[PDB]
């Protein structure tokens, strides 16, 4: 182990994988993950070779590129959760602008008050769209990482 | 200040009169079937008193809001079948029908129409 | 219209609610975070897109 | 807290009123959370309904001086917490209902 960083090995191991270099990270002690710097892509082959054979018997192996699945999920759920905020906000915001015989005259005078509330500024769902649109693109971005792994 | 939210100007323009008529529907029959005392057909002399002006005025404004978010027709079919299904509460069917009368757009009529049927 | 734009909030106010408990959830690690969870979120996904953003 | 750590509010994670920084209290949550072996979420919806409980207690329906200011920079930093997503909501209201009589 480095101890400055004791989250990284150094392989010893004197003939061909000496000076690789690995990183155990542990979590839920099931799961963990592993990343190996390697000096060229067939060591990174005899290093995965020489580890499936001493692990477990349904250890299931898996190439990440873009982060632990975990991690994309909130980066997911964080991105949704933020656009269906912002679409509540385009909804309540419109509900804000909308409220913005003696009975008998005073019932067709609130009837009227009643039928007044059917319209909308077109400008404002406009502003919102942007603000939603902006939102979209990084839910869209965040799903095209996942959607590969 | 319970009739106060319950008059739909603030509620209304919120809400879809989908499920909102069904609210005041259920809250029409909550209200007429609720304590079916004084079920005296006796309860003849009670009229004067359930006349619309001894009627309490809350019980008028929330009437005259019920009245506000629905139909008359509606209402009139509505009553007929209550009437003729369950018990009554002859209060606020005699003060109910005092405020509709004076209320709605001449339904005196419409009255007397399942009024020849009944 | 108003209708119109109700529709679309009770669809989305559903999906938020669900997002959320579906965060909790990772939150304390009830279920999982391996698998299901991300088939459902990218089924969220997927049915947003759809007419996403009408601009008028 | 009684039985792994020897003889619960912001003021005991952040030590006795260090500073007010959101980063700053997310790093003791992490900490105390290590120390306990409890998911960071749970001890947050713990500590803030205790705040809430103490803030709604010290003195009727409407709270509206002070105790309003207070909440509110609470609330923004829960607002915080939930971003970074260090905030199980159901223990949160779960906790309040263990409270279920200072609240307004």
């Amino acid at each position: 182990i480095i101890k400055e960083f004791p989250e990284v090995y150094f392989c010893e191991r004197p003939g061909s994988f000496y000076g690789t270099l690995f990183t155990w990270k542990q979590r839920t002690p099931f799961e963990g993950i592993l990343i190996i710097y390697s000096r060229n892509q067939t060591v990174m082959f005899q290093c995965l070779h020489n580890l499936i054979r001493i692990l477990p018997i349904n250890c299931f192996l898996k190439n990440l590129k873009s982060g632990s699945e975990n991690f994309l999920i909130d980066n997911m759920a964080f991105t949704l959760e933020k656009e269906l905020v912002t679409l509540s906000s385009l909804s309540s915001a419109i509900a804000k602008h909308e409220s913005n015989p003696y009975r008998k005259e005073l019932q067709r005078e609130k009837k009227k008050m009643l039928q007044t509330n059917l319209k909308v500024s077109g400008a404002l769902y406009r502003e919102i769209t942007l603000k939603v649109a902006e939102v979209q693109l990084k839910s869209d971005f965040a799903a095209q990482k996942l959607s590969n792994l | 200040c319970w009739f106060g939210v319950f008059s739909g100007h603030t509620l209304g323009s919120v809400i879809s009169t989908d499920p909102l008529k069904r609210f005041f529907s259920h809250t029409l029959t909550q209200i007429l079937t609720h304590s079916p005392v004084l079920k005296a057909s006796d309860a003849v002399q009670m009229q004067r008193e359930w006349s619309f002006a001894r009627t309490h005025p809350l019980l008028t404004s929330l009437y005259r809001r019920l009245f506000v978010m629905l139909s008359a027709e509606e209402l009139v079919g509505h009553l007929q079948e209550v009437l003729e299904t369950q018990e009554v509460h002859w209060q606020r069917v005699l003060s109910f029908v005092s405020a509709l009368v004076v209320c709605f757009p001449e339904a005196q009529q419409l009255l007397e129409d399942w009024v020849a049927r009944l | 219209r108003v209708q119109y734009l109700r529709q679309i909030h009770a669809n989305h106010e559903t999906l938020l609610r669900e997002v959320q408990t579906l965060r909790d959830r990772l939150c304390t690690e009830d279920e999982a975070s391996s698998c299901a969870t991300a088939q459902r979120l990218l089924q969220v996904y997927r049915q947003l897109r759809h007419p996403s953003l009408i601009l008028l | 807290l009684l039985e792994v750590e020897g003889p619960v509010i912001d003021c005991d994670s952040s030590e006795a009123y260090a500073n007010h920084s959101s980063s700053f209290i997310g790093s003791a949550l992490q900490d105390q959370a290590s120390r306990l072996g409890v998911p960071v979420g749970i001890l947050s919806a713990g500590m803030v309904a205790s705040s809430v409980g103490q803030i709604c207690t010290a003195p009727p329906v409407l709270l509206t001086v002070e105790q309003r200011k207070k909440l509110s920079s609470l609330l923004e930093f829960a607002q915080y917490l939930l971003a970074h997503s260090m905030f199980s909501r159901l223990s949160f209201c779960q906790e309040l209902w263990k409270i279920q009589s200072s609240l307004l």
